[PDB]
């Protein structure tokens, strides 16, 4: 068991592979799939590779009851080996929609597997989110400085992507969208723009009902949201400084390069302005020939 | 069907009301053909040595071209002649051909049972698609005038419909079905939309995409709520390409002429995730405001191409805006020559048939020149497009009526000559062969009549089922009922002589 | 006697296609191979949903290298979360030759034929998907008698035309006198789409975030010194043109490389750049202020 | 304030170019002289 933790890279292979795996074994309908996931562990981005299902039994009124066959697994183990010898166990995804509070049981019974502290990766099946649609978690065993005892409980890390030469070129392969949520032209930026704005727009607005909470729905201080809260306090922007005079002294540099390139575009548009009009002075003459 | 009833007790002479099914007027029409058809027999045995029926593409080709050519009269010089050949295919190409003698012997209703009778049940069991080819063969004989018809086919039909089928059952309820769809167009049967709904229900690979085909051909022009509810929803439940694609063009046929009522399927259409739904939305909109160039329908057509990116959808979208402009055909080589100029395959491909469509009736020498080039490009799907859709434009004109009209001709020549060019290429000229002499140069396209102005059933359905060949090559056999009869005949009007 | 043979097409999902290309990559230049589990549906669907290796091998492709042995164990490891199917064939990779089938890749083939009809190989290239193309062809064994009696026409029944090859020599060789090839798709979800697309996070921290401007200033910097190369460029080539046949006028006054058109380029494509600079910083002043 | 103008004063030369451009153009392509 490693604490050796910071990130989680997901290959695109896993994402799907856990959609089709939820509905092949068909415990859905706010029944859950949980299968085991795979990959490398013992490294600060943890690199997930594969995964796949186990066999899983869900009862639906008690979500603190449920089935796991221990056996299987290390049944499975020696064929991941087989596809890639370094794929070893490193968690268990859950389908979403998002973290539940069953979940630390059956975090427990899989630690006799992992050699690093099981990963939640939650795969959202809706596709829900505002970056990649998955969240993850691990779970860390650590006191608390409010008075109560030593807790095990799921801190997030980010979702990203990494992937393979083979996966990467697969995955242009398969799709044909030309995408709005990466560059690309002018005007595919341009709704790269607006989405952002609105995405600081979207988030910010969901602190303000979470400080809002604490003292009106009763949810606890929690101190390790609120110290970085602090910290973008103290880096935010100011008024009226030598620094944010600069920025204007900048704009009107870089813009006035643009002014140039633009009249630069225009040169070369009125020679074709004078060559076509070259082959209408042509053209003249074949028509008075007639 | 409902006006005929009327007369009968208003009181009239049994002579009109005989006319009004149009039996006679059947009768009629046969015998000019009878008479003055020219065929070109050196021209059947140069195909029959160009293109092999030991190659079953090769005798697709042929199979449909001769039939084409000898349309409109029961003549069994096709048979005799290549009496050796046509047994050598097998698979749907020997399906192909036993449904190109019902292109020859298309009408002689006295006579329809009596040259199809050596292939009919009841003394063919060697081959399944015989049995089952003979059966659409001679829906097309008695397309339109099949009432009678209609019940010794459904005898058939439900028998098939309580199985599952064997493979010789699926191959023989297959032709059944595209059949009774011709026999029964325009009836307005529920009885038959029943019997092809058992079909559906079962679940059958090829004969489930034809039953699909053979309700759409019986209700047209209903806008019925029910056969359209039920059709969409099984395209989702089958994974089926063949069965899903039946469903979306049918589909098309049955809202045929409300124009703004169809509105809410295509919403639906277009709206769906899947490909084939917005290939079949392309073709609802197309026979919805058929023969009316109004300014939406047209709008929503020209967007759908450019911005998808699936293959079949780009090219439904472009052959649907031919119907919708049969109204002013001649806007329809400025507004395509832009689609052409995209050199992309598949949208060039419908180009050439929005041409051929929409143009099918007198010469332009623009219409030409714009296919032309579209006969040499590389990619060898244009090729064939282009050339079907010159035959379908200069049906019937002389060489001193417009010179074009030889050069063109040896130009399809040429390419089956060749044996050093692709076989895609002279399948297209080959084909384009028959329609270009079909009738044996006596009947053109009517796809809007000038004997009222008024526009014409028959020719926008056999059309748009013609557009299918390229993923079904039976179904070529349709464009027989676009070729309405060109001449004056006279009658003397005391006994009808 | 006999079972008809016809075009059919080879859909191989997103999800089977990728655990392919990421194995065939990792063990290359060894061959790997393994079996394909699917479904076969209506004549014309080879449908491959997912896949999984068989052990590693030295000796290559073979039925040595398979078994029905190390099939059992990993089937019955499937069985157990039932997500168990029917095996629709197999797959193997070159290490680094185009797609076609040995003569002991056939005789893999023949093994398998005998127990589904439509029984499919394909072969992998994960070593020529270093390009923007996946390079897997499938291919299928035609029977003995029916390749003398001229059945190749038999097996261009049910498409329309979709016949492209990518290789010939090789490929053209085996598919005379052996086999008959079948085309590739590629199934996805929408879901799948969106998966595929993103490899970033910056879609909604692309206006928030940008390069920093010292890298600006470098590329600014570069492209007025450009334009200014491709101005002489292009003044040397309008002394004349108005002498006919463009061409001739692009050698001999040098408008080789058409510097006329190559100025335009550098002026959009650092004309963008600019814009992007702008829609970030515009977006931190208003939304932050 | 000012790099603004310029830049607004080139779009408008750009556009009278386009329009000016395929007018007499079309008139010639249009016009038998073939």
């Amino acid at each position: 068991m490693s604490l050796q933790h910071e990130k989680v890279t997901i290959a695109p292979l896993v994402l799907l592979s856990a959609l089709d795996h939820y509905e092949r074994t068909q415990t859905k309908e706010n029944k859950r799939c949980v299968g085991v996931i795979l990959g490398d562990a013992n490294s600060s981005t943890i690199r997930v590779t594969n995964s796949f299902a186990l066999p899983f039994e869900e009862d639906e009124k008690n979500s603190d009851v449920w089935f796991l066959d221990h056996n299987y697994i290390e049944n499975m183990n020696e064929m991941c080996k087989k596809i890639n010898a370094k794929e070893k166990l490193i968690g268990w995804y859950h389908s979403g929609p998002k973290l539940r509070a069953s979940d630390l049981k059956i975090n427990e019974l899989f630690k006799k597997y992992t050699q690093n502290n099981p990963l939640l990766l939650i795969v959202d099946v809706k596709q829900q989110g505002v970056g990649l649609p998955t969240d993850a978690y691990v779970a860390i065993e650590q006191v608390k400085d409010d008075g109560t005892s030593t807790e095990k409980t799921f801190l997030h890390l980010p979702c990203t992507i990494e992937a393979e030469e083979a996966e990467e070129i697969g995955v242009e392969h398969l799709l044909r969208d030309v995408r709005d949520q990466a560059a690309g032209g002018l005007s595919i930026r341009l709704t790269n723009q607006l989405k952002s704005l609105k995405g600081l727009q979207s988030k910010l607005k969901d602190v303000v009902e979470y400080l809002d909470k604490v003292i009106n729905k009763e949810l606890p201080i929690n101190h390790t949201i609120l110290g970085k809260l602090q910290d973008v306090f103290n880096l935010l922007p100011n008024l009226g400084t030598p620094d944010d005079d600069e920025i204007d002294v900048e704009n009107h540099d870089r813009i006035n390069i643009s002014n140039n390139l633009q009249k630069a575009l225009t040169v070369k548009t009125n020679d074709e302005l004078m060559v076509i009009y070259i082959s209408n002075l042509v053209r003249s003459i074949i028509a008075f020939d007639d | 069907e409902i006006l005929v009833t009327e007369l009968t007790a208003q009181g009239y002479d049994p002579a009109l009301l005989n006319i009004l099914s149009g039996l006679p007027t059947c009768d009629y029409y046969n015998t000019f053909l009878l008479n003055n058809k020219n065929i070109d027999i050196g021209l059947l045995n140069k195909s029959k040595s160009s293109l092999d029926g030991k190659f079953s593409l090769f005798h697709t080709a042929v199979s449909v071209a001769n039939g084409f050519m000898h349309a409109g009269t029961t003549d069994n010089s096709f048979i005799k002649a290549n009496l050796p050949w046509l047994g050598k295919a097998q698979n749907w190409a020997k399906f192909t051909a036993t449904a190109s003698l019902g292109v020859i012997h298309k009408g002689n209703l006295l006579e329809g049972k009596k040259v199809m009778a050596p292939y009919l049940p009841g003394s063919r069991a060697s081959s399944r698609f015989i049995k089952g080819g003979s059966l659409y063969g001679l829906g097309l004989i008695y397309a339109g005038f099949g009432r009678d018809t209609t019940d010794y086919l459904k005898n058939i039909i439900v028998e098939n419909s309580g199985t599952s089928g064997d493979e010789d059952v699926d191959v023989l309820l297959h032709g059944a079905s595209l059949g009774i769809g011709l026999a029964a167009m325009g009836s307005a049967n529920i009885e038959v939309y029943e019997a092809l709904k058992e079909v559906l229900y079962n679940d059958s690979a090829t004969s489930g995409e034809a039953a699909a085909l053979g309700m759409g051909l019986c209700m047209l022009g209903t806008g019925k709520p029910e056969a359209i509810h039920d059709m969409f929803t099984y395209s989702q439940e089958t994974q089926h390409g063949n069965i899903t694609r039946g469903l979306a063009v049918g589909l098309a046929l049955i809202n045929y002429g409300r124009q703004e009522l169809a509105d809410d399927l295509i919403t639906k259409m277009l709206a769906s995730d899947e490909s084939l739904l917005r290939y079949g939305g392309a073709f609802t909109i197309a026979l919805a405001y058929a023969g009316t160039g109004n300014n939406s329908a047209v709008k929503r057509l020209l967007h759908v191409a450019v911005s998808d990116s699936n293959d079949d959808v780009r090219r439904a979208a472009v052959i649907a805006l031919g119907f919708v402009l049969l109204r002013d055909y001649t806007t329809v080589p400025r507004i395509v020559q832009l689609l052409s100029k995209s050199h992309n395959a598949h949208v060039r491909c419908g180009t050439a048939f929005a041409l051929g469509i929409a143009c099918a009736g007198k010469g332009l020498q623009s219409a030409i020149d714009v296919l032309d080039p579209l006969t040499k490009d590389p990619v060898d799907f244009v090729r064939q497009a282009a050339m079907i859709a010159l035959s379908m434009i200069l049906i019937q004109q002389t060489e001193k009526l417009n010179p074009q009209v030889a050069d063109i001709n040896k130009n399809f020549l040429s390419v089956i000559t060749n044996k050093h060019q692709e076989g895609l290429a002279k399948f297209g000229a080959c084909v384009a062969q028959g329609i270009m002499n079909a009738g044996g140069r006596n009947v053109t396209i009517q796809l809007e009549n000038a004997d009222t102005g008024t526009l014409d059933t028959k020719s926008v359905v056999g059309l748009v089922m013609f557009s299918q060949f390229w993923y079904w090559f039976p179904l070529a056999h349709f464009l027989s009922l676009s070729f309405t009869p060109t001449t004056v005949i006279g009658i003397r009007g005391s006994d009808q002589a | 006697t006999g079972r008809d043979d016809t075009k059919e097409t080879v859909y191989i999902s997103s999800i089977a296609l990728l655990k392919m290309l990421k194995h065939g990559r990792a063990g290359v230049p060894m061959e790997v191979m393994g079996l394909m589990l699917g479904e076969f549906v209506d004549d014309y669907t080879v449908n491959v949903v997912d896949v999984f290796a068989m052990p590693q091998s030295g000796t290559g492709v073979s039925v040595e290298a398979v078994d029905d042995v190390f099939q059992a164990k990993m089937m019955d490891m499937l069985k157990q979360t039932g997500r168990d199917q029917m095996v629709v064939g197999w797959y193997h990779s070159h290490p680094g030759f185009g797609c076609w089938l040995s003569s002991v890749d056939v005789n893999t083939q023949k093994s398998f034929e005998q127990l589904n009809s439509r029984a499919v190989a394909v072969v992998v290239d994960p070593i020529q998907s270093v390009k923007g193309k996946v390079v897997i062809d499938a291919f299928r064994l035609i029977d003995t008698g029916a390749l003398i009696n001229n059945l190749e026409p038999r097996q261009t029944t049910s498409n329309t035309g979709l016949l492209n090859k990518a290789n010939i020599q090789a490929l053209i060789h085996g598919l005379n006198r052996h086999y008959y090839s079948l085309n590739i798709d590629y199934h996805k979800t929408a879901k799948e789409t969106k998966m595929l697309m993103n490899l970033h996070k910056e879609q909604w921290q692309s206006g928030l975030k940008m390069y920093d401007y010292e890298e600006k200033e470098e590329s600014n910097l570069a492209a007025t010194k450009s334009m200014v190369k491709i101005a002489e460029q292009y003044s040397k080539r309008i002394e004349e043109e108005k002498e006919l046949t463009e061409e001739e006028l692009k050698t001999r006054y040098v408008g080789r490389q058409d510097p006329k058109k190559h100025l335009s380029e550098t002026a959009d494509e650092t004309l963008e750049n600019n814009i992007v600079s702008v829609l970030t910083a515009g977006v931190n002043s208003v939304a932050i202020k | 304030q000012v790099f603004d103008e310029r830049i607004k004063f080139a779009n408008q030369l750009h556009d009278e170019y386009l329009v000016s451009m395929r007018y007499p153009e079309d008139k010639k392509t249009q016009q038998n002289e073939k």
